[PDB]
């Protein structure tokens, strides 16, 4: 299929109307970030020549 | 297409697999980069049919209905001004969908300010949003409201100068 | 930068060769339409909100904080006066209460 970018949401814009929240959600989200890699050492003489 | 050359190339091992894997990683990385930059909203916002923004003109940045590509005049100018085993893979996001993402971001930031980036899009009049932005940089709301026509004229002039500068500089 | 929504705090968690951030953010919800005005015209003077916004539920005008609906009476402490009513486009007429008025009245 052709991918849908998202759901259409026509915001009801007018020159004298505002939308004010009456409630809130305390949302906890996860962010995973890699920090380090495996520390690998290669003996060049031993790898090439044994 | 040489079988003998491939047979001799197999003596060198998995070099070809490494190079193909690296190029595949770069190719998926480009699509990931485009997703990270442009696909930051999951709602496709649209501008109202009446462009009554308290004097602010966004025609040079909003999409042009007359163009088949559905691009803005600035975006159309930007696209006009940029000119043996190798294949070029198409990007995952085409130019019209990237333009649609930019249009959704523009509609969200015009009709809702910064509310759509932090949650649901809350409508606010654009002069009031500009007044909020003025308060953000430490200027009182009255300065924006009293000089609203001047600020709108300066903004329109600056946007036009941006289009002229892009069209006039190689 | 620190989660989707208005960032409140974050908590770090160790992970194999990595870190996991639990971003605690504030998300607005259950929004409601209100009629808004840039300024309030009272006694030939224009009043602008100090930190909030003017909202109307249909018959009465209030000033509330931008990120939560908390209507309060438009007084002289929550607003500031700059100029008359002839310059601001869209200014509406509403009364502005004075806290000092019952004191000298009594
Ligand atoms: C604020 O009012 C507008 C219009 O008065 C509402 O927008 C309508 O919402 C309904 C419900 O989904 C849609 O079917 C209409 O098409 C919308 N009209 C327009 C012009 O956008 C809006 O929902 C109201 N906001 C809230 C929070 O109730
Ligand atoms: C704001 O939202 C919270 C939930 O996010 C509402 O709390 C719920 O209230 C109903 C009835 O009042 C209860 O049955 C639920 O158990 C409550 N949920 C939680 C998690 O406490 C709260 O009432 C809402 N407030 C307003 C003013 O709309
Ligand atoms: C917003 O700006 C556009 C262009 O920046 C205005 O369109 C111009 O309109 C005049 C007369 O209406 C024409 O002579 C020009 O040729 C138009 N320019 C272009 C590029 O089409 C537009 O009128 C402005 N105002 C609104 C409300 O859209
Ligand atoms: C807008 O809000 C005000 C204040 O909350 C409302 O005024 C009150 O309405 C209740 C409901 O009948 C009355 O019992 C109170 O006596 C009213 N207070 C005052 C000071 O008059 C007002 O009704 C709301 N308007 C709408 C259209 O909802
Ligand atoms: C808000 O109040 C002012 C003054 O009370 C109104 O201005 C008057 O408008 C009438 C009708 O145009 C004129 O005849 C008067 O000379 C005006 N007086 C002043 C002092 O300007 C204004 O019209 C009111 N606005 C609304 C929306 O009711
Ligand atoms: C908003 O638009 C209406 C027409 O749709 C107009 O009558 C009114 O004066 C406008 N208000 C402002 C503040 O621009």
């Amino acid at each position: 299929y052709t991918m849908s970018l998202g759901a259409e949401n026509s915001v009801a814009y007018s020159n004298n109307s505002i939308a004010i929240p009456i409630n809130f959600t305390i949302s906890v989200t996860t962010e995973i970030l890699p920090v380090s890699m495996t520390k690998t050492s290669v003996d060049c003489t031993m790898y090439i020549c044994g | 297409d040489s079988t003998e050359c491939s047979n001799l190339l197999l003596q060198y091992g998995s070099f070809c697999t490494q190079l193909n894997r690296a190029l595949t990683g770069i190719a998926v990385e480009q699509d990931k980069n485009t997703q990270e930059v442009f696909a930051q909203v999951k709602q496709i916002y649209k501008t109202p049919p009446i462009k009554d923004f308290g004097g602010f003109n966004f025609s040079q940045i909003l999409p042009d209905p007359s163009k088949p590509s559905k691009r803005s005049p600035i975006e159309d100018l930007l696209f006009n001004k940029v000119t043996n085993g190798l294949t070029v893979l198409p990007p995952l996001l085409t130019d019209e969908m990237i333009a649609q993402y930019t249009s959704a971001l523009l509609a969200g930031t015009i009709t809702s300010g910064w509310t759509f980036g932090a949650g649901p899009a809350l409508q606010i009049p654009f002069p009031m949003q500009m007044a909020y932005r003025f308060n953000g940089i430490g200027v009182t709301q009255n300065v924006l409201y009293e000089n609203q026509k001047l600020i709108a004229n300066q903004f329109n002039s600056a946007i036009g100068k941006i289009q002229d500068s892009l069209s006039s500089t190689p | 930068f620190c989660g989707k929504g208005y960032h409140l705090m974050s908590f770090p968690q160790s992970a194999p060769h990595g870190v996991v951030f639990l971003h605690v953010t504030y998300v607005p919800a259950q929004e409601k339409n209100f009629t808004t005005a840039p300024a309030i015209c009272h006694d030939g003077k224009a009043h602008f909100p100090r930190e909030g916004v003017f909202v109307s539920n249909g018959t009465h005008w209030f000033v509330t904080q931008r990120n939560f609906y908390e209507p309060q009476i438009i007084t002289t402490h929550n607003t500031f006066v700059s100029g008359n009513c002839d310059v601001v486009i869209g200014i509406v007429n509403n009364t502005v209460y004075d806290p000092l008025q019952p004191e000298l009245d009594s």
